[PDB]
């Protein structure tokens, strides 16, 4: 599994593959690995899918208890701290085989310059939580391929296309060098899921945009 | 008024004692004689408590035979503590006044009971048995003689001051219980004694065959 | 043990075999082990015997007791996310030698297009739960010969008939490469059971119908 | 209302002392001297608490012996958590007086009782013995000479009070006790807290021996 | 009625604590100085709660015992827990004053109890003494001179008001405070909260000690 | 550390060393094993020194309480039974180091004739009490030099003299083949402690008393 | 330790002998094992000396307190089902070392023929029992030896006399066969303790005729 | 890890590295370590990163919020014991590899002489506390590199800007020798952040002042 | 670590050393481990310093506490029963490696004789407490040598000086035979903490009476090295 996330000027964007393995066996092929929490944050978690599906699913029940009960949405810091302390109660259950390492972006509308309120935040199994200030982070068994990879395509995000061209680069690379993240299915046609987060909120990437970056980076890459 | 719940509690206690049956318990040569008029041939109004302690009660039935099962749990589980030889009538009379006592103050309607628990020597021992009563408010005397529980105790109680023979003999003592009662036969009479003559355990029954030739 | 589940036009059909055993000693076999949760899902549990019975009576009684109490029954995500939540209770009795791996076939009454309402449902021993979209899963340990059997005879499938035929020649290849998987016992007479799952309801296959189905594989491969 | 009920029990306390005997407890040359009018043979009105504390009280039985009991146990643990010598009748006698006032006020009835817990010096040491009294309310009082519980009281106290002399032998005080308390040997309870014993003072003085100091 | 049961409560504890004896406290030049009426020799009204913090009570004896008991907990939980400098009397007094209104509007009986808690400057520091009165509803009041309990205070409060000096030696406000409050040694218990004492400034002056300053 | 008790016509006496080592330290000198926990009954414990002391202290506690709360001091087979029973209840915690191991002489006032009236009671580990009949006992770790000494020395008890040289040479042969056991220190004038029971009740044998007595063995096994 | 129990017309027969063995050390010589539970039952138990005294000792105060409660003895079934659940109860005791046995001989007074109300019942560790239809059992770490010198020599029971003989025998041979088990002491005059129990109630024999008994065995087999 | 903290006349000064390492790899590059609790007392946290961050949280929620319920903050001493309080409570954790070791640095209202109210105080593993009095004292991996640089240089700190020069060589030093321990990163412009605090407050160091100590220093050690 | 305690006619004296280490490193040079838990009885604990300080704070607020809530100080032996019931209650902890010996010293008021009122406890792992009646004891890593020193020192001590000179030169040897054991450190000017009870109670021993016995004892040992040898050989 390999989920990245990097900042353009204006917002911020979240990808990932659709590869689950058992082992050296491929157990699923179209495993949504990115979740939209709510109107401008989006969590991608890595480590054992149904720990990735549980935190999910209980991170946004939790963030949207808290918004109808008080009738004002949580900071971003009190989200980042839930998810922290989620993390660390998984802790036990980590060591029994059951990991699960979350990696939130997020949009801060109370943030002061409308072009720099993107945020990326990274977690470690201990609860530890750090506000990425190099733009780009990634998490999974390929996380360090494609962290490398955005380490020199960063220089090219100016926007929104071009931060989502590198962020489907980055999970290619990470594909290429890592077995258990899948690559661009041509053959079935099933490609990465991303989201946008942007001041108008999170919305999903059509898949017809990143199949034509597929497309263009393996073209180019052929060539 | 508290004065006034106090007695109409003890009118209502003395009430339902005086409506049961008589009980009488004398010390003899051999011993204690338990001698009670009961008709039922199933419930009895005599128990053993130990060793050499026995038990004797008249009132309602269901709150002396629960007094007689707790004093039976306390006696066994005071054996089995420290030992047999360290449980004595004395303490079964003290922690029965207690909890008549507890009862007759704080329960609803204090228990309609009258108790009488005997204590005689060990084996190859010499000592007086001793004969205590517990009233219903927890009041505890020593008897040396003779005890007189439940129905009118006057006549009863007459008869026995002025018939009662120190060092008497077990159909005498009889004869003497019998007849001081009725002041009844094998069929509405239960007889028990604490012999003292037992090696180990005193309490024996005497029905049957046997009473009515002792009668 | 090989239980297989595909998807045709209008339904979902679910099979299994019969064959339960200590070992390499053979202890039953006759074993049903497709049971009809309900009008429109069926389950199939794998792995150790009694596990799996207890699991199919349990979740039957949990899903009768909700529609029961709320007038309603519930949607297929709250079957799927009460199944998943069996399982993943089931984790430390399932460390210690009692696992079981449900796999579950159901109809969609509330999908909107009705020639793709079935529904196949797997799940692993973390309580994970994946709804199959290749059409096909089995479970079990002659899982993996029956889906490679089913990779390559699917595209045969265009109706009930065919779809039920292809699941039976799948058990027939699980139990061709699995020795704890039993295959159609000709001598006795015994024969895969399997469950039927469309718009009217889930039906019980009659026996003789895979009994014909079974002898003409036979026939063919002979 | 509730001065009301408070004179109903301090009437109810008062009627159930004054119908129970009369237990003297005075301190002489060799330590404290109990006499109490107990014609029983079995039910004691005299006790001890610890190494150097006595106890006495009259009234309903199977209240202060309760109280005996829960005040022994207290004495138990004392010496027990720190040691024998940290054990006093101060301590004991505040723990009493806390108790029956918990009961007097917060109970249905107040218990019919009236407590003295005397002590001595430890051996081989010079101290005045103390004495103190707790009645049924909760007050508590100190008595330099000698304590008077149950019955009447006044004829009692006024003839120990013109009968007194400190540092009277034992044969002594146990005549001052009688003649005051009438105001035999089969209806006497007589128990010494002796401060000439090396450890526990405590002693019964019961048949032939209280005849010949009698 | 409600206000019917505040006024009877009200008056049977100013009736309780007017019967008892009176206890009277006043800040001289070396800190706070304790004289109380108590003829007994065991039972103490006046105590100490911590280093510099006392404790001065009139009343109910089983009332206030358990309360200076529960202070003295309190006091050393507190400074375990955080330091012993982070004990003052103030937090005293609100304890006290809380648990005397839960006392006062909970319970069936008020506590007919008046509480006096002073706190002196620490060793080598400077600050005038400081006292608090806990009354048996709750409030508490801040008195910068001298405080009075227990029985009638109306005239000791004027002898004092007419003859209070602040700064007076220890003789002086000695006989200040046994002046006013007869408005000898076997009847008063005297101790004082030394300012001048390193760490604990609670000091007992009693017996030959207690005769000199007199 | 080694306790002796012996039966003589008419009483019981008891007897106990005084050296406490750790290891091979010598860490006391003066230990007093030899407790005096009624007026009619001794107790001596081995083991560790602490849990000795913890015992003795809590036995007679609890007969003291005992007699005070029924007026009346527990039979002696009462005795034996809350010994045993403490016994039982401290094998959990002498499984892990702190054995305490008792050794119980009493006169029994309500005994038939009065010259047998001594018992000598010795404990297990799991608690079970027997009766002595041989007339003597010894426990620690020099137990069995000074029971095998009695053996050969029990015919010349005749009264409470003989019966205490008798337990001080058994003392003085269990620290002749014991360095555990402290023998007699005439340097430092330590002697070991001696309690004789009889009618008049328990005290303790004065120091000059067992001295002589240890001085003429002495003597006599010097020449 | 080994403890015989015998059937004979009219009654029925326990004996035990009297060693206790701290591995090859003896500490006792005088146990007794053998214990009178009621007027017509008898149990003799094996294993550690505490358990056994202990688990006497509670059987008896619970039989004795049911028919004090009741006012009616249990039924013989009764009582063997209490003691299967004591035995079965102290499991966990005993695969921790203190491992006890019993043997349960009885009289049944409810039985339709007097001549065969004998009864005899063996527990396992598992506290299963098991009434006996052969007319002899025994238990211990003896138990063997004496079970088969008891099926060499019922033949011979036809009385109580003789019953108590051969039970006599059985109990040499297994302290002949096992060093656990004490023989006759001839030198301190120490004999194996017994009890008949018939229509009369259970008795204790007399150490005379025990004695008698043992001299006459150990005469015949010297020559 | 390392943080310094040392004592110059009129105050204190606190300064830590900005490093945080998953085994060889490196993490972060911005790590904040030293934290303001309030208006007198700075806490540095060596150890676990997320621990650390969790315990200066904490610490500074108590002692908030046992000022504002008493009307008056804790004296210094208090605080210590709360700290060490929380060190013993985090021990269990701590032997699981959750360790974490503060360092508390602090003004002294309350002290006699202005001069000298400076006052710092190191903590170890078991939650004991010692009150330094050579001036300076250091914790984390690289502590040892750093006091030993200290002990050489603490003889030039005559002010605040010297101790703050002083502990910036020191951090320099203890990042030469320590892998661990970040240096100053020219390349990315990122510097160790320091506490400053005095009779006026504790005040955060302006990052300006940090570089250009930082670069002198490089410069220094250049030539 | 390493506690001395020994009595001298009319009282009793302890000391205690400076030095606290980690393995082999040194942490700690001016450590103060004998504590004044009252106004008649000293404290020295060895072991862990946490679990030390933990200990005498506990100790001396038990025994405050009590004395505040009964109005009468508790007897030694009481005393002596309370801190043995925290020594062994502390022994899971010591089991895991938090072990703390304590050393109690004390003077006690209602002792017979006055001059021999001076008390020395001692006390093991398992909580059992034994006075010490030969005059001295010594507890921590050093303990050996300083109880062997004090063997061959205890004749000369006659009054409150000499023995706290003996105290001294006690730590001294443990010091000078432990590494663990820190001595006098002229350097820094850092010296053993002792306290001295009598009749009149508790107080601290000024630092320059310390300094000067220690520069004394130093003195004194140069001297003798000077003067001796190897058997003739320096």
């Amino acid at each position: 599994t390999t989920i990245v996330a990097l900042k353009y000027p204006g917002g911020v964007v979240m990808a990932g593959d659709r590869r689950s393995t058992q082992g050296n066996m491929i157990s699923g092929r179209d495993v949504r690995k990115v979740y939209i929490t709510d109107d401008y944050t989006a969590t991608g978690i890595a480590g054992t899918a149904a720990v990735a599906v549980e935190f999910a699913r209980l991170y946004a029940v939790e963030l949207e208890h808290y918004e109808k009960l008080e009738g004002v949405p949580l900071t971003f810091a009190g989200k980042i701290n839930r998810l922290a302390i989620m993390v660390r109660g998984n802790l036990a259950a980590a060591m029994q085989g059951l990991l699960a390492l979350p990696l939130l972006a997020g949009y801060d509308i109370h943030a002061s310059d409308p072009q720099s309120a993107g945020r990326i935040v990274s977690f470690d199994a201990a609860g530890g939580w750090n506000i990425e200030e190099e733009g780009y982070q990634a998490v999974g068994s390929g996380s360090l391929f494609a962290k490398s990879s955005m380490k020199k395509l960063y220089s090219q995000v100016t926007d929104g296309d071009s931060g989502l061209r590198v962020a489907v680069e980055a999970l290619y690379d990470a594909a290429d060098d890592d077995s258990a993240t899948g690559g661009p299915d041509l053959v079935r046609g099933i490609f990465p899921t991303a989201v946008i987060i942007d001041a108008d909120g999170a919305v999903d990437v059509p898949e017809s945009r990143i199949a034509e970056l597929a497309r263009a980076i393996i073209e180019s890459r052929s060539g | 008024s508290p004065e006034q719940a106090m007695r109409e509690r003890s009118e209502l206690a003395r009430k339902g004692i005086a409506r049961a049956k008589s009980v009488v318990a004398l010390a003899y040569a051999g011993g204690v004689l338990f001698v009670a008029e009961n008709p039922s041939r199933s419930l009895q109004k005599i128990s053993e408590l130990y060793d050499r302690v026995g038990f004797a009660a008249a009132g309602k039935f269901n709150e002396f035979d629960n007094l007689r099962r707790g004093g039976i749990q306390f006696a066994d589980t005071r054996g089995y503590a420290y030992d047999r030889r360290d449980v004595t009538g004395r303490q079964l009379a003290n922690v029965y006044a207690q909890t008549l006592g507890t009862i007759f103050t704080e329960q609803a309607k204090p228990y309609e009971v009258e108790l009488c628990v005997a204590e005689v020597a060990h084996y190859g021992e010499t000592k007086r048995p001793e004969l205590y009563r517990i009233t219903y408010d927890g009041s505890i005397a020593d008897e040396p003689h003779f005890v007189v529980m439940g129905g009118t105790t006057e006549p009863i109680a007459n008869a026995l001051k002025e018939s009662y023979a120190e060092n008497a003999s077990l159909t005498d003592a009889l004869r003497i219980a019998v007849a001081a009662l009725r002041a009844l036969g094998v069929a509405s009479l239960e007889v028990a004694v604490l012999d003292a003559n037992r090696p180990r355990r005193a309490f024996r029954r005497i029905t049957g065959s046997a009473l009515q030739a002792l009668l």
